[PDB]
């Protein structure tokens, strides 16, 4: 049965434990999601090169249970989720309109902020990539980039390229007058 | 995703998906930056890849050893969503027939026997 | 449906449908997440699968052992809604003819006999 | 004979490069992005970082 262990691990792991002879990882997977362009603030100075972007700020909407499940967040008690309200910040654009929110504390939705940029953390002039997450006025996460590439996880693809710029241009930028005349 | 999958994924999870030996990446280097080339898999791209593999298989013919034909056939089978047939074509190791080798050895021995017999016949002719 | 069918369906019900050995999935893991690829079965997809299987069968030819040709033929028969013909092509195990092996062994023995006879003839020539 | 390029850079970039001297007497003030009538910054709004190691100022390269 050992040869089954070297050659067919899938069948080997299906054997009874006798024949074969803590913290469980419930979820472990990448997360890819296209975000609203209103909730992303990319460095104005990055001259059309996400690579040389000094800072990108993402304002996502999350709950307290999600932060507790992640586990890498501190100062969770002084968050309150009140003020920080979804239909409460004039910057984040919630696609809810009606303004629904959960009554129970472990599921209340509040607005957070992610700062995926460079900073001088060592006090020596040179800048290093850092990650900062703050809600309201309190910072809940602050660390260097956990990704091996040490790069901002935001891929911006323009539709019609604009030279020396990061944003694109839809087809409708040339058809306003035509649409009006039609 | 590839770069993050070489640090947050353990071997017991990659083997669970691929059911093969887990290839390990170096320590202080990015994964897939040098020895990988990721693109978009379209139907036309797969058709062209299969047509090029078949052209290569025709080109080698019988001149090259059948081991590389095994690689080409396994690649064709794996690309066409038939993985089990590929794992066979790969696991197949051809073995020589012992009887044929025995026949060749006996033929060589018989040839040397005829050479010796002819030499003895010449010696006998000289004596006669 | 696949994930729920690996926990609420007993072996006596899956075997009742498939009439084959019941494959077992691991315990603390989702079924079909890693080693399965479910899609939509269209007539054109089946036609392309059959045309690729036939192309592979042509490609292997006589170079590869006939066992993999059995797999390809069984897959072709099973895909075309002819399962009984597939189970035959699979159950067929070819057996060598004992008479042919006997003939080969006798041929080898005869070849060694001729080698010995030639050696004896050379010895007799030297004596003469 | 000469090509002059007027790029926009920060002090941390020059420190990281390491091959730059007289970095203390740069100040990045005056040298301001929305401060030189020659360099054309594609920022319009005139955003600039408050912290010293990330302030953007205008430099010049003389490749001749």
């Amino acid at each position: 049965a050992l040869q089954l262990k070297l050659e067919n691990p899938n069948a080997y792991n299906s054997l009874p434990d006798d024949i074969i002879a803590y913290e469980k990882v419930i979820k472990n997977q990448p997360t890819v999601e296209v975000v609203n362009s209103q909730n992303v603030v990319i460095d104005p100075t990055c001259n059309g090169d996400i690579s040389q972007a000094q800072f990108v700020i993402y304002s996502f909407e999350t709950s307290k249970s999600d932060l507790e499940k992640d586990g890498r967040y501190k100062n969770l008690d002084k968050i309150s989720a009140s003020m920080s309200n979804p239909l409460n910040t004039p910057d984040h654009q919630v696609e809810d309109q009606s303004g629904f929110n959960f009554k129970d504390e472990p599921r209340k939705k509040f607005v957070a902020y992610e700062y995926w940029g460079w900073w001088d953390i060592n006090g020596n002039g040179k800048t290093v990539p850092i990650v900062a997450t703050f809600v309201g006025n309190t910072m809940i996460r602050l660390e260097e980039n956990p990704f091996p590439d040490k790069k901002i996880p935001f891929v911006v693809v323009p539709y019609l390229p604009v030279p020396r710029s990061i944003y694109g241009e839809p087809d409708g930028a040339l058809l306003e007058d035509n649409q009006k005349i039609i | 995703i590839i770069s993050m999958n070489s640090e947050f994924l353990s071997e017991e999870e990659v083997v669970r998906v691929t059911n093969e030996q887990f290839v390990t990446v170096r320590r202080d280097e990015l994964a897939g930056e040098f020895d990988l080339k990721l693109s978009i898999s379209t139907a036309e791209a797969d058709n062209q890849k299969a047509q090029e593999l078949a052209f290569m298989l025709q080109t080698m013919g019988n001149s090259l050893p059948f081991e590389m034909s095994q690689m080409v056939l396994s690649d064709i089978a794996r690309l066409r969503n038939m993985p089990d047939l590929a794992k066979r074509i790969e696991s197949y190791q051809p073995q020589p027939d012992p009887l044929a080798q025995r026949k060749a050895e006996l033929e060589i021995a018989l040839l040397e026997a005829q050479i010796a017999e002819t030499q003895s016949k010449a010696i006998e002719n000289r004596a006669s």
